[PDB]
Parts: C-alpha cells; structure tokens; sequence
C-alpha cells in the first residue's frame, strides 16, 4: 500500500508502546470463554468467527448455526471448503465421496 | 436493633476497569434504572432493619458499594485500604462517617490492602470471621484484623477473577448456615469450610446462581434479599427457615456488585469468649541462589501463591559486579500452620532460613510401626540435602526422591531410606526446620547427538558409570546392532530392562525377525531350556545381540518383571522389591543414564536416580521427553538416535 513520497518511520528512535486436555478441564475453559462471550454480546461488542471445514466434519454445523442465530457471530471468515460442506450437509445430510461436492457446487 | 449503612447513586457512573465485570461497560449505565433499583432495595431492607444513609461525593461513583467501606464490630471499624487507586479517594469520606458516628476507627498500612466487609464476613452466630484473600485483600492483613477486633479470622483463598470478593461467593446465614459457591475457593479453603460447617448446614449453589450474584445477598433474621433466585435455589432456601424476597439490581452488576455489596451491617455482635487469635503463620527466608538472572525468584513466588500463601519481598540487594550474586530476603505467610510446611519444603530446594536466629536443628521422630513413617515426615527430593545434626551440617547419603531421611545420632549421619525399609526405633526427619540444599519431532537431533556423544566419550575415558535402560522399541526400530556396538566399546556399564526387550533381541538375533506371536514362545522356551541367557550364549544358541554382548563383555543387567510377561526368562526378576534393590545397586555411581524407549521404566529409574547424573531421555511421543539442563530430552526415533550416536562416537574415537 505504500505510495510514493510517504514518510515511513525508520530505526528505533521515538517509538513507545502504551501496551489434548481432558473434558473436565475443557468444560472449565469453556465456562470462562462462554462468560466472556456473554459479556461482550450484552454490550455493543463485536465477535468475529473464522471457521474451517473441520466445524462441519465434527458435527459442529448445528452449534455454529445456533451461535450465528442467537447473535453471537458478527462476521464470518472462511473459505470455499467450509461453505460447500455446510451446504452439502444442509441439502443431503452428509459431507465428504468427492462427487456430492461438485454437484452441490454446480447447483 | 439491626442497623445497615447505605449510599445512594447520586453520582453513580462506570469509569474503571477495576474488575472483570467492568470491562466493556464504561459509561454504559442509565442512572434512572439504577436509582429505581436502589430505591426499591433501600425500601425492602428498611422493612427489616434500620438503614442509615451517607451523602455520596462527585468523582467517586463506586461509593454506592458500602460493603467496601470497612468491617465494623462493636463500635470498632477497620477502615479499608483499597487495592486500586480508583477507589482509594473515597476512603476519607467513609472514615469521616465512621468517626462522625462514634467508631474507634483503625487504618491499615498503606501497602496492606483490605476491602472491608466485601472480603470479611462474620459467621452469623458470631463465633468467628471468614476473611478472603487473593485479589484485593492481603493475607498479611488478616492477623491485624484479629488483633484489632478481638475475634478469630479464618482465611479463605479466592481463585476465580469473577468472584474477587468473598461476598460474591460466600454468605453466612443465621442458624449457623453457610450459603456458598465451592468452585470460587482453592482446595484447602474448601477443606477448611467443610471442617467448620456441618454438611447439613451448607447450601451449595449451581453455576447459574453464582454468575447472577446469588451469594451477594443480605439476610435479616429469616428474610434474605438478593438479586435473583433459581426455582431450585429458592426451594432449597425455603427448606431452611429462610424466606426469599427478590429484587432487581442488574444496573449495578455492570460494576460487579449486588445487594450485599450495596449494604454494610454496622451492628455486629461481639462474643467475649473468643477473645483474639488467628491461625496464619509467617516466616522470613533468604535466597542466596545466584539465579538473579534466569528467574529463581519467580518460581519461588509462584509456588508460594499457587500453594495458597502470600509473600512480600522485603530486601533486594544487587551485587557490585557480575561475580557478586544478587540475593534477597522474603516474608512468606500461610493460612494453615503447615501449609507453610509445603511452601517451605518446595522453597528449600533454593534457599535457607535467615542466619541470625531462624536456624534450628532438624526434628526427628521414632518409628513405632514397622515400615511406616510418622506423619509429617520430611519427604526427600532429588537434590543433595544437608541436615543440621548436633549444630553441625551432615550431608545426606544415597540422595533419592520420595524417601524418608533417617538420622543416626551417636555417629551423626543422615541417609535416605524407603518407607518400607524403616526399622523400629529409626529417627526420621520431621517438619521443614534445619534442612538445606546445595547446587513435533526434533528436526536437528544431530546437534544434541553431537553433544551427547562427546559427553559419553569424556565420561568413559575417566572411569565413569554409564547405565542404559532399554525397551523392546530399541529392537523394533533397528537399534540392536548399535546398542550392541555401544556395549562392545565399553559405553554401557549397566543394563536395566525387562523380559520383552530380551526376548525380542534374542528373537532378532536367532531368527532375524522381531516383534506371528509364536516366535516369542519358541525363543523363550529355548532360553528356558538352556536355563538362562548366559548359558544360551555360552552354548552357542545366541551368537549376536545386546544380551550376547552383555554376557560376553561381562556387563551386569537386570530384567524387571511385568504383568505382561508372556514367559519369564530365567533371568527376569519377578519379585519387584528385589528388582528395585538391584536397580538401585546397578544405578549407583552412575554419571549418565541413557534411557531408550521404556516409559514405565524411565520414570522409575529417574525416581531412583539422584540429581547429579545427566539423564538422556529419547522418544518420539514427544510428551515422554518432558523430564525435568542437567537432563536432556530428545524427540526422535530411538533407532535413529542410536545410529547417529554410534556414527558421532566413531568420528570421535576413530582418528585411526
């Protein structure tokens, strides 16, 4: 993005900075994360989710769908694969052999 | 006559980040709803007790939470010393009211924080006072309270940032009852809570209750006013003689506070019988460990806090030069008499008590039960330890972890001894006084292999003990020839293994194929027929392999038995006390231990080894490489490790 004639900071001068677990421990970490999410949602706070096809492969389509429905997701960052797999599970109830993928894409 | 002090939200706003409830709620409160809720609660509490009010001040919005003003008992109040600066400015107004209403006001040191009745709640019977520490209140402040108020102070540690105040997870109720949320306290504090309160009198809340500040409730004799109750919580409360009256306080939750936080009981009952004592123990220690760089103090302080203690670093002296180590003295406090024992034992690995007066000799106790140490016996560590016997330092011999230290008096010695070996009348060290100590697979393994090979050559040339612990993985990964070569050239002075590695080595030596399962028994049967591995080698049935080279060059080996053993070789020791004894024998005088893919064995042999020996632990797991610069861990395939080691040792001992 640098445009010609821009004055870019150089050197170090003048810069300062104001700045597998067991399910038992997983549920505690989940409690903490859920509480933080509820706090951020109850204000005008933004939560962004980056998703991959693993969300679909592990049966998490419904849960992520619920999070989006209940206003916990304000933006989604993903790729082609997660979208085609989500749409395949919605249409045919399965996901990942390769054939069903292209038909969905074609549709 | 029950009198409660409150403060109206005349200047209430949200401008702090003081606690996790405020993050994201700056200037996000409508004072209209806040005033409505405060008026509702004030009237509800007025129906049950006398409510005195105090005028707020502009610039101090969190003054509405009157529970943080201080703890009042019998005209005596301990004025609060707030943790953060955002609420220290309100302390004068509170002190003013307390002085204006005839209280003997006490103030705590400016460095010693205590946040009042929010972190100190009396038992309703008046027998003792629960006091919390960890976030805003200091453990070191709890004795003062007891001294100034003439009452007992039982200390509880808070562990969850959401409940940083005791009254957010703890509420003594009348009838001797206790309404609380156990997950907000560490293990010791829960043990104390249960020790003092009978199980029939404890009302545990579910997580949903806790997060809505169910415990932040004000109780006059049978009525209990709180923010919001569960049907289950309300029903369990009704089971006791308490009648719940709920009121909304959602606006104040945006600053992490409910009904109990907005109230302070000024009429506290005084019992004469209790007079004044507290269980906390404090000690000063000095640390002369040179690790001022590399972070020794950080591990010390983390151990203190994580073990439910507190600290304040008193004196830090830095040296005048890279040669003078920086050393410091630290005060360590603990809520229980011997939680200090755990903290001090963990500390002993680095520093000793201050010189002038804190040095005592070690206490010992006589063994009455055979093979059972008396409780509170000192547990030995891996590091070399000295014990103060007859005002003299005695080095402990045979230093091992997870043992007792037995002292002999007329010849003043101290040695490590297993619990089972304890004989009647043995003097075992007890307490902590008088003890001191003195000082993703790996991509480029070959660097560690270079270091290890050079170290092995060095320790072999000077006559030094090398022990190898082997498992069948050594054979499965193609390492038979390399370990055998190591045995030939005198790099292996002892072998610690089991049945499996021997049968697999001998199977690969005789039949070429190791690890379908029938070959195991054929080999085992043949070796049993010859009556042992030595006989089978001397007859000529075993011509090559690790066991062959061990017998030939006369290297001692010990095969510990296992429940998995499909057939005991005559050599395999099936009595594990004898096997452990033989392991300790063969480990003695060792300089390095090469641990080759026996996880079960590696932990046991390490438990047998002292700290001075360098431990090389090799495996692909890679979590079984986590053994803890005096020990090296390698994350690769053990056969590749052995091949690289033999190659580098050749490049080191073959200039011919």
């Amino acid at each position: 993005d640098l445009q010609v004639g821009d004055r870019v900071m150089v050197g170090v001068e003048g810069i300062r900075t104001i700045k597998v677990s067991s399910e038992r421990r997983v549920e505690l970490l989940v409690e903490q994360i859920a509480w933080e999410m509820r706090q951020i949602r109850d204000q005008g706070g933004k939560i962004v989710v980056t998703a991959g096809p693993v969300v679909i492969h592990t049966g998490g389509a419904q849960h992520l769908s619920h999070l989006v429905r209940e206003g916990y997701v304000h933006a989604l960052l993903g790729g082609n694969a997660i979208a085609v797999h989500d749409i395949e599970q919605a249409t045919m109830g399965t996901s990942l052999g390769h054939r069903h993928h292209l038909k969905i894409i074609n549709s | 006559d029950i009198r409660i002090l409150m403060c109206p939200p005349d200047h209430y706003d949200v401008d702090y980040v003081i606690n996790p409830w405020m993050e994201g709620n700056i200037h996000k409160s409508s004072q209209e709803r806040a005033v409505e809720q405060w008026k509702k609660l004030h009237q509800t509490i007025k129906e049950c007790a006398i409510v005195d009010l105090v005028k707020p001040a502009k610039g101090w919005p969190d003054m509405v939470f009157t529970a943080n003003a201080g703890l009042v008992l019998g005209e005596n109040v301990v004025l609060s010393r707030f943790y953060h600066k955002e609420r220290q400015g309100e302390e004068p107004y509170f002190k003013a009211w307390f002085e204006e209403n005839g209280f003997t006001v006490y103030e705590l040191p400016q460095d010693l924080p205590f946040e009042g009745a929010g972190d100190a709640l009396f038992d309703r019977e008046g027998r003792w006072l629960w006091a919390g520490y960890g976030f805003r209140s200091e453990l070191d402040s709890h004795p003062y309270i007891a001294k100034w108020l003439d009452t007992e102070v039982v200390s509880l540690r808070l562990i969850d940032e959401r409940f940083y105040h005791l009254d957010t997870c703890f509420c003594p109720l009348s009838g001797g009852y206790l309404l609380y949320y156990p997950p907000a306290f560490d293990a010791y504090s829960n043990r104390v809570i249960e020790m003092r309160i009978p199980p029939e009198k404890r009302i545990i809340v579910e997580e949903l209750d806790a997060v809505n500040f169910a415990c932040n409730a004000v109780n006059v004799n049978d009525i209990i006013i709180m923010n919001l109750v569960s049907r289950t919580l309300k029903e369990k409360l009704a089971e006791a003689g308490f009648k719940v009256r709920e009121t909304p306080l959602t606006e104040f939750l945006k600053a992490g506070g409910a009904a109990k936080c907005l109230t302070l009981r000024v009429t506290e009952p005084i019992l004469p019988d209790v007079h004044a004592t507290v269980s906390i123990e404090s000690r000063v220690i000095r640390m002369e460990g040179h690790l001022l760089d590399a972070g020794i103090l950080n591990q010390a302080l983390d151990l203190v806090v994580e073990n439910s203690g507190s600290f304040r670093v008193l004196n830090f002296n830095l040296g005048v030069e890279r040669n003078s180590t920086s050393s410091a003295e630290v005060r360590v406090s603990a809520p229980s008499h011997q939680i200090m024992e755990e903290i001090m034992t963990e500390l002993i690995d680095l520093g000793a008590v201050p010189p002038p007066q804190e040095l005592c000799d070690i206490n010992t106790e006589t063994v009455t039960q055979g093979g059972v140490a008396p409780d509170d016996f000192y547990v030995s560590t891996i590091y070399p330890t000295e014990v103060r016997v007859n005002c003299e330092w005695v080095q402990v011999t045979g230093q091992r972890m997870d043992a007792a230290i037995v002292v002999t008096s007329n010849p003043p010695s101290a040695r490590c001894v297993l619990l089972r070996d304890l004989q009647v009348g043995d003097r075992v060290m007890v307490g902590v006084e008088g003890i001191r100590t003195i000082k993703s697979s790996e991509r480029r393994v070959e660097l560690l292999v270079e270091q290890i090979a050079w170290e092995m050559r060095q320790i072999r040339d000077q006559g030094g003990k090398i022990v190898v612990t082997a498992g069948p993985v050594v054979i499965h990964t193609g390492g038979a020839q390399h370990l055998s070569h190591l045995v030939r050239e005198g790099y292996v002075h002892a072998l610690l293994g089991g049945n499996a590695i021997a049968v697999h080595d001998i199977e690969q030596a005789t039949m070429g194929t190791s690890l379908g399962h029938r070959h195991h028994l054929k080999i085992i049967n043949s070796v049993r027929r010859y009556g042992g591995i030595r006989q089978a080698v001397e007859a000529g049935f075993i011509s090559k392999g690790v066991m062959y080279e061990c017998v030939k060059n006369n290297i001692p080996y010990c095969l510990a038995g296992s429940i998995r053993d499909d057939g005991p070789l005559p050599d395999t020791e099936m009595n594990l006390v004898r096997a452990q004894s033989r392991y300790s024998e063969l480990i003695q005088g060792a300089d390095m231990i090469l641990m080759l893919s026996s996880m079960l064995h590696s932990i046991g042999v390490g438990n047998m080894t002292p700290s001075g020996v360098k431990m090389v632990c090799v495996d692909i797991n890679p979590a079984v490489v986590t053994k803890l610069v005096e020990s090296v861990g390698v994350v690769t395939d053990v056969g590749l490790f052995l091949s690289l080691l033999v190659r580098q040792l050749q490049q080191l001992t073959r200039p011919y």
